[PDB]
């Protein structure tokens, strides 16, 4: 997933 | 014509009492103050007298030779307490070659501490004692001129020495610098000889405490090799949450604030003068962040590159916070307001340290190169092995999309760990300047990679440039959708790069440009 959205 | 005379004796025999007023009538007796008051009530009726009847063009009123009578006095108790100095002290306060001494200040001291007690009396006894002509007349208003101005005679003179010879402590002049400002303010500020101000004072310890910030330069930098120590034993720990930076830095600028709190307690009234603190300690401060800048950066390294990566980032953070809390301490100084030349070096030390934030990002970045390099190389191989596959069964088909997934999962999976975990422990210029840097690295490694230029060969007679061997169809369009891809993953939704920087980045324009000379298949003449 999306490294920036955790 | 024998009246006229007798009349002189006896007003100059009251001039010659009033003259010693304070010896001859001591504050602690109540009914010798009395008598004091009877002496110039009797004084200004001879005076009354003469301007009423004689016409000898009135030589005072009276208010005027009372005056001049105090004026006396006060020269004959400064003479008192001047050569008394040390007695008078030591018995009424406390906790040789006495007078003024030039291995110590402490003469001074207890001086001006006398000289308080003098015009108190004056204020407290004597002022509502001889109220005679109040407009005229304030017997604690003029003892504080003439005290003081006796002092500043002597003080002037003892500093003028004491800057030959220095022998003592900075400390001392400091605290003598401080005391006297307290009396001055106190007692002098607002006289109307005085209001005027650029008061005469400060200009003699001037050269006093700009040794005291020489030794503080030297004080400063020495407890910075020290906060970094201990900071680097500890491990550069981030303090607490929120706070990015380290302790080493809070260390710093309390040590410097501290220092530029005590000049700021001198409230030095010459605007001059305190232009020529301000460069110095400007001086100062830059020295000492630069120092912090300088002991970093020349161990950045070995933090960084191999496992772990928490350090790097946060020895960033904490140049970032040197440029922040300069910026705090440039208003503190009165900004704008202040000294040009000073204000000169504090906004060429803004410089300096952006200008290592930047060297310190891209060391961290090449850190990554390797990686890089093997990431990308390993996406050129899958690239090559891109087909199409037509007469094939439809779940069996790679589809562009699926395939350009493959090209990029090498270099994601790199990246994903590190990205996210920045971003958490960056601030925001930190992560911007980190992705800014591994973004041209991996553009700059694609362009030497997958699309390496064809060779020089000797063509006839001359070296011409081989013929690029042109990407298939499916190739093309996988390299454009990866590429196009991986800008998104650097924009991040609106936490990465921006993406007008993106599309600007004259890294991506080569590699496009590059590119282009095997994407000949796709390309559109007429775009």
């Amino acid at each position: 997933k999306y490294w920036w959205k955790n | 014509e024998r009246f006229v005379k007798l009349l002189d004796q006896l007003h100059n025999s009251l001039r010659i009492d009033l003259s010693m007023y304070r010896n001859n009538f001591p504050a602690s007796s109540p009914e010798r103050l009395q008598d004091l008051k009877s002496t110039v009530d009797l004084l200004t009726s001879i005076t009354f007298f003469r301007m009423k009847v004689q016409e000898l063009q009135s030589p005072p009123r009276a208010s005027q030779v009372v005056k001049d009578c105090v004026k006396a006095c006060l020269n004959s108790t400064y003479e008192y307490i001047f050569n008394n100095c040390h007695e008078l002290y030591g018995r009424e306060y406390q906790t040789e070659e006495q007078g003024p001494s030039i291995k110590n200040l402490d003469f001074w001291s207890k001086l001006i501490t006398l000289i308080v007690s003098i015009i108190e009396e004056d204020k407290n006894s004597y002022t509502p004692c001889l109220n005679q002509f109040p407009q005229e007349l304030n017997v604690g208003k003029i003892s504080a001129e003439v005290m003081w101005s006796l002092f500043a005679q002597d003080m002037k003179y003892a500093m003028e020495e004491h800057d030959k010879h220095r022998l003592c402590k900075s400390a001392d002049y400091m605290n003598l610098h401080f005391k006297v400002k307290w009396l001055y303010n106190e007692y002098v500020a607002e006289l109307p000889t005085f209001k005027d101000r650029v008061p005469e004072y400060p200009a003699w310890f001037e050269p006093f405490v700009i040794q005291w910030l020489d030794e503080n330069e030297e004080v400063s930098r020495d407890f910075l090799h020290g906060a970094l120590e201990r900071d680097k034993k500890d491990g550069f720990q981030q303090t607490s949450e929120h706070a990015l930076f380290s302790c080493s830095v809070v260390d710093v600028f309390s040590q410097l604030n501290q220092s530029f709190e005590i000049i700021k307690k001198l409230e030095c009234p010459d605007p001059q003068i305190v232009g020529h603190y301000m460069r110095r300690f400007a001086k100062t401060i830059s020295n000492v962040l630069l120092q912090y800048a300088d002991i970093v950066s020349k161990d950045f390294a070995s933090y960084c590159s191999k496992e772990k990566e928490k350090v790097p980032c946060i020895l960033m953070n904490n140049t970032q916070q040197l440029r922040v809390q300069l910026e705090k301490m440039f208003e503190a100084m009165g900004g704008k307001e202040l000294d040009a030349e000073a204000s000169g070096t504090l906004k060429e030390l803004q410089v300096k340290l952006n200008n290592v934030l930047d060297e310190l990002s891209h060391v961290f970045a090449t850190s990554f190169q390797p990686h890089i390099e093997e990431c990308v190389r390993q996406m050129g191989d899958i690239l090559s092995q891109v087909k199409g596959t037509g007469n094939v069964p439809a779940s069996a088909c790679s589809s562009v999309a699926q395939d350009a997934d493959n090209v990029l999962q090498p270099i994601m999976d790199l990246l994903d760990s590190n990205l996210t975990l920045f971003a958490k422990i960056c601030e925001k210029t930190v992560l911007k300047r980190v992705l800014k840097e591994l973004w041209k690295l991996v553009m700059n490694t694609m362009e030497r990679t997958i699309v390496l230029p064809p060779e020089f060969s000797k063509l006839k007679d001359h070296m011409v440039r081989e013929e690029a061997k042109s990407l298939t169809p499916k190739q093309c369009a996988v390299v454009e959708l990866a590429l196009d891809t991986i800008k998104q993953y650097f924009h991040a939704g609106g936490v990465g790069l921006k993406k007008t920087f993106l599309e600007k980045s004259p890294d991506l324009q080569s590699l496009r440009y590059a590119l282009s000379l095997y994407t000949q298949a796709t390309d559109l003449l007429i775009k």
